[PDB]
RNA sequence: GAACAAUAGUAAGCACAAUCAUAGCACAUAAAAACGUUAGGUCAAGGUGUAGCUUAUGGGUUGGAAAGAAAUGGGCUACA
RNA sequence: UUCGCCAGAGUACUACUCGCAACUGCCUAAAACUCAAAGGACUUGGCGGUGCUUCACAUCCACCUAGAGGAGCCUGUUCUA
RNA sequence: UGCCAGCCACCGCGGUCAUACGAUUAACCCAAAUUAAUAGAUCCACGGCGUAAAGAGUGUUUAAGAAAAAAAAUCACAAU
């Protein structure tokens, strides 16, 4: 907010910035960018153009973050992706050829699916009426449902382990069991559905 | 005045003012229009461009002849000393 | 609502001298200071001092001369003389002034043991800077 | 056309006896009635009732039904650009007749007497 | 009020004068250049208000425009519009219309801005308001809107101005260094109670070394050298370059960011001209206006409140 | 006591706005914020109108107070 | 041009009378006493669990984060002393 | 003196600074009278009746009155 109303954000990817020349309406566009003297956002330090920049990791990553702590949050996200890396070297070693083939030894693909998997498709929302509160039928836009599944991981392997297990550990076996759909990451989007489902009647009320 | 009205169709407040101030004042009054508080009225089409152009040439002329008469009769004033 | 040092608006004839009209806030932006001397900067000493003797020359000064000051009293400190210059109403016939000219230095400068300078500018009728 | 007035009103010289007895006294305001704003409906309510129906049969596997999970996403895009679009429709107006403001100059420009 | 003008412009010569004598300067070439620093080394006012420290200027520059006598000594006014009670306005209304009327008859983004508000309020010693504003506008994009003769164009062009605009990243010249006769730039960088500089050579190992230690070892932190590698990587620079640093002030983050905005800026020399404007749009070379806001008192955090208590 | 293709409003003043400060911009924050309102706060900052005290409602010395059955406001530190 | 009706407010569509297929009825219709008013229309406010539009940007709702209420202690009130 | 003691024909005055009480001090006005009380003289409406008190729930006639000329035409159709 120190940036007033004419400061647009940063654009950060570099395979936009080498590689113009095909495109005619965003040639245009960019073109206006810079030319209408653009005052233009000082870009953060979080985003970097590094090759190996996950936004959804990035968020998950923040979201951990207990006080000012990102060295901390950075270190145990390290950890799961490394956590569940080894156990997924340790499954295939371990595994016949035919397996060999079906496992996934990517722990970046793990985690898009594993949360890709934990997206509820309708949310509640409640509604007052004549002087009660209806639990109401509401479709949902992605981004809230993306942080839905985030906020539920880690609410949920932050609460329920025994005190001798640390975090990375338990979130690698989350994220491995939310891949297969078994986790008790799941049955909480499925009661979620469940609860929609009893309510279903009640989507009348929601006037929007 | 060359029309009694303004655009809403009510008098002019002028009307009302210069009667109000001791003025006298010359208008054209039409169908619509009230003449009563204007001293002298003259009936007449204020909406028609050759009517309007027509008053106007006309006071501006009665102005032009009593202007030129004034000079004239100021010279002769001036021989006459 | 802050009541400092402020002048109420009135039914819009009241006179306002220039420094009246000036609110505190305004200190240093447009308005000047009263007094000057060295003893609020960093690394120095004795600014009570200067503070009760600042008081008490306002006190001494609209007691001294009645009915004839003008605006407040603008006290500077220089080398340990004082300076000491008034806006002055003309009432008095000026042997008076005069008298009150040599009093007052002589009585000064005996009593806070330093040499004092005193200035007299004399105005007609109170400066008016806004209403009137 | 429009209705009769003639003997409608209670009046003193009206032999009749009264037909309309108005509330507001019947003359055209200068104004206009500002812009009534429309209500919304539960929106997407089909395709949530069918998805319903489809993890009841499957036993809410969601992987057993695409479908019907993609339809009501379409359904939920549509509806929230339905609503920016209604937002900046502004210039809607009647659609073939003119927005309340322009109504209220116009009508301002040749206003109704009641007087003298 | 003219008598007070007449007077005003005589003393104020005569006290020209009489300032160019003592200052000791040649009374002739003595401009208002020179009366601004003849004041302010005599009346020397620390006052942040600009208005209020003192001035000898030109009346004329002092005291507002009058409007001038507007009747004869008989009574009988000037100008035929007087009793509009703006002739000022509706002058510039007349002959506006009368200018289209005669291009109707006769017809059988440089920078350029009308008026403000303020400027046609100036220009007619006349207040104004918005709406009679908007009208004259309004009637000069009519006449802009037909065939445009000579007299034309130059009535419009009394209503015109003309605004600068200046967008590009200042480019500093290289520096060939004579030790070694190899170039060299170097960067400031500013960032929250951090300042960074960085020397960039333009053959290097890779090498880059910061306060005198390498910058694994000063910045452990991986995030850092992220930042760190930001513009290099964009500018696919990677190994080429060689780079010595100082910073100072502030925490690692503060720092490396730091180092950010300097090395980015010294690499605009290094870089084509084009590279240049994606480094902006990047943002990469503007400063981070971001800072600690001032706890203010009788609350907690500058934001942060005491705990509000209804009852 | 207004309608701007304008229908009785004009008006300097004080507010807002503008400028200042936060060491260059900008935004942000700071400051400012009238008239009144709450007989809101304070005769224990000080000063006062009206009332009272004057071998005392004045002035001094020596000690003594500020205990917890609880009830509650805000904090601090935790529950790992 | 006529007829009918009105002499402060309550008391009072009441008490007594008169007459009526009414017998908790209808009609006619007072005074003691009390008060300095009682009334009609309007004017600005304020208010409205009236109606309509437009907003809330730490902000009511939905939403996000971190806490208070529980525990020990610090410290302030309120009560007992 | 402090909503107490009391006063007023009407409006009202007394709740700590009462020109309304009680008493001084000045004044005012009447005056061999002066106030208080009670009766008179005087005092409504030749004004009104949508909202203020007042057009009866409806029609016809009696009694009593008022009076130039025109003053029964039809259902746009649902009196009983
Ligand atoms: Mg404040
Ligand atoms: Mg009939
Ligand atoms: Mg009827
Ligand atoms: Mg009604
Ligand atoms: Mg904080
Ligand atoms: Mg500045
Ligand atoms: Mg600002
Ligand atoms: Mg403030
Ligand atoms: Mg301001
Ligand atoms: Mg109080
Ligand atoms: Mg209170
Ligand atoms: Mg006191
Ligand atoms: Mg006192
Ligand atoms: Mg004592
Ligand atoms: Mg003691
Ligand atoms: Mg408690
Ligand atoms: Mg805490
Ligand atoms: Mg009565
Ligand atoms: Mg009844
Ligand atoms: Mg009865
Ligand atoms: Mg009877
Ligand atoms: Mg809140
Ligand atoms: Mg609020
Ligand atoms: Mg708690
Ligand atoms: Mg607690
Ligand atoms: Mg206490
Ligand atoms: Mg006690
Ligand atoms: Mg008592
Ligand atoms: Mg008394
Ligand atoms: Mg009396
Ligand atoms: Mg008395
Ligand atoms: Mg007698
Ligand atoms: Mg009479
Ligand atoms: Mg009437
Ligand atoms: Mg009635
Ligand atoms: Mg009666
Ligand atoms: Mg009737
Ligand atoms: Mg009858
Ligand atoms: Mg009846
Ligand atoms: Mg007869
Ligand atoms: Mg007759």
């Amino acid at each position: 907010s120190r940036y007033g109303p004419e400061y647009k954000d940063p654009q950060i990817d570099k395979e936009y910035y080498r590689k113009p020349l095909a495109e005619q309406t965003e040639e245009e566009k960019y073109e206006r960018d810079f030319k209408k003297t653009q005052l233009i956002k000082a870009a953060p330090a979080t985003k970097t153009s590094s090759v190996f920049e996950d936004p959804v990791i990035s968020k998950f990553t923040n979201m951990m973050m207990k006080g000012g702590n990102k060295v901390l949050a950075r270190s145990l996200m390290t950890q799961t992706l490394e956590a569940v890396k080894r156990k997924q070297f340790a499954k295939y070693h371990a595994a016949s050829a035919e397996e060999q083939a079906t496992i996934e030894r990517n722990p970046y693909t793990i985690f898009h699916q594993a949360l890709k998997n934990c997206e509820p498709v309708i949310g509640l929302v409640p509604i007052l009426k004549g002087g009660h509160f209806y639990q109401v039928p509401v479709p949902l836009a992605d981004r809230r449902r993306r942080f839905l599944a985030m906020k539920w991981m880690i609410a949920e392997c932050r609460e329920k382990k025994h005190r001798r297990v640390l975090m990375p550990e338990k979130l690698s076996q989350e994220l491995l069991e939310a891949f297969h759909n078994q986790g008790p990451v799941i049955k909480r989007k499925h009661d979620m559905h469940k609860m929609a489902e009893a309510n279903r009647a009640l989507a009348h009320y929601r006037w929007w | 005045f060359l029309h009694t009205l303004n655009n809403v169709f009510e008098p002019h407040v002028a009307v009302r003012d210069a009667a109000k101030m001791n003025i006298p004042t010359v208008g054209i009054v039409d169908t619509n229009c009230n003449p009563a508080l204007i001293t002298y009225p003259v009936p007449g089409n204020d909406d028609s461009p050759p009517a309007v152009r027509l008053f106007c040439r006309l006071f501006q002329v009665a102005i032009s002849r009593a202007k030129e008469k004034r000079r004239q009769v100021e010279a002769l004033y001036r021989l006459q000393g | 609502k802050n009541r400092a040092a402020r002048v109420r608006v009135s039914k819009g004839d009241k006179p306002v001298t220039y420094e009246e009209a000036h609110a505190p806030h305004y200190i240093a932006h447009r308005k000047g200071w009263l007094s000057l001397h060295t003893g609020n900067l960093d690394g120095e000493d004795h600014a009570a001092e200067r503070t009760v003797e600042d008081v008490f020359l306002r006190k001494f000064m609209l007691g001294t001369f009645p009915g004839c000051l003008a605006d407040q009293l603008v006290l500077k400190r220089r080398a340990n003389q004082l300076e000491i210059c008034a806006l002055v109403l003309r009432q008095l016939p000026p042997h008076k002034f005069y008298f009150l000219v040599g009093y007052s230095e002589t009585l000064l400068s005996h009593f806070y043991k330093c040499p004092v300078h005193l200035h007299l500018q004399t105005v007609p009728s109170k400066v008016v800077y806004k209403y009137i | 056309a429009t209705p009769s007035l003639r003997g409608r009103l209670a009046r003193l010289g009206n032999p009749r006896r009264p037909i309309l007895k108005p509330n507001k006294p019947l003359i055209l305001a200068n104004h206009v009635g500002e812009r009534r704003r429309e209500k919304g409906e539960a929106t997407c309510i089909t395709e949530m009732s069918v998805m319903m129906a489809c993890w009841k049969q499957n036993e809410f596997r969601d992987e057993a039904c695409r479908k019907e999970i993609q339809d009501f996403f379409d359904c939920a895009s549509r509806a929230e650009a339905a609503r920016k679009m209604r937002s900046i429709q502004e210039n809607l107006g009647e659609l073939g007749s003119l927005p309340p403001k322009k109504l209220n100059k116009l009508l301002h420009r040749f206003p109704n007497k009641p007087h003298v | 009020t003219v008598d007070f003008i007449k007077k005003q412009i005589e003393e104020f010569n005569i006290g020209k004068r009489h300032l160019a004598n003592m200052m000791g300067e040649d009374p002739e070439t003595f401009t208002q250049e020179d009366i601004d620093r003849a004041i302010a080394y005599l009346f020397p006012s620390g006052l942040f208000e600009k208005r209020a420290r003192p001035i000898m200027k030109h009346p004329e520059e002092i005291f507002p425009k009058q409007r001038a006598i507007q009747w004869g000594e008989d009574g009988r006014p000037f100008h035929f519009l007087f009793y509009t009670g703006k002739q000022s306005y509706y002058s510039l209304m007349h002959d506006t219309y009368g200018k289209l009327l005669d291009v109707e008859k006769h017809h059988n983004p440089i920078g350029s801005r009308w008026l403000i508000k303020e400027e046609l309020e100036e220009m007619l010693v006349e207040k104004l308001s918005d709406q009679d504003y908007a009208q004259f506008i309004r009637l000069l994009e009519r006449l802009s809107a037909l065939p445009c003769g000579a007299t034309e164009e130059d009535f419009v062009n009394r209503f015109r101005r003309s605004i600068p605009x200046x967008x590009x990243x200042x480019x500093x010249x290289x520096x060939x260094x004579x030790x070694x006769g190899m170039a060299f730039s170097r960067g400031e960088g500013k960032r929250k109670t951090a300042k960074a500089e960085v020397v960039v050579y333009g053959q290097g190992s890779g090498r880059i070394d910061v306060n005198g230690v390498d910058y694994l070892l000063y910045f452990p932190v991986t995030q850092d050298r992220e930042q760190l590698m930001f513009p290099l990587h964009f500018l696919d620079r990677l190994g080429k370059h060689d780079m010595t640093c100082a910073v100072s002030g502030g925490g690692r983050s503060a720092q490396a960011g730091a180092v950010r905005l300097a090395m980015a800026r010294a690499l605009c020399s290094f870089v084509t001209e084009d590279e240049v404007e994606w480094m902006r749009q990047a943002g990469l070379l503007t400063a981070d206006p971001r800072v600690r806001e001032r706890k203010k008192p009788g609350q907690e955090g500058a934001r942060r409140k005491f705990t509000w208590k209804k009852r």
